[PDB]
């Protein structure tokens, strides 16, 4: 369940 | 009472997608990075990621 890629930023 | 720090755009029918500013009644969680929360709007369940939420 790879965590969601945070909003680039 | 946690708060969605990030806009979760879940793509499955299990986890509920939410936006920033939306409150989520956390349920159980203290081991992995995925917790189960419950929205106090319609009354459904949705696993919300911890990186997109935090105690507030």
């Amino acid at each position: 369940r790879a965590l969601p890629p945070l909003p680039r930023y | 009472t946690f708060v969605a720090l990030y806009d979760y755009e879940s793509r499955t029918e299990t986890d509920l997608s939410f936006k920033k500013g939306e409150r989520l009644q956390i349920v159980n969680n203290t081991e992995g990075d995925w917790w189960l929360a419950h929205s106090l709007t319609t009354g459904q369940t949705g696993y919300i990621p911890s990186n997109y939420v935090a105690p507030s």
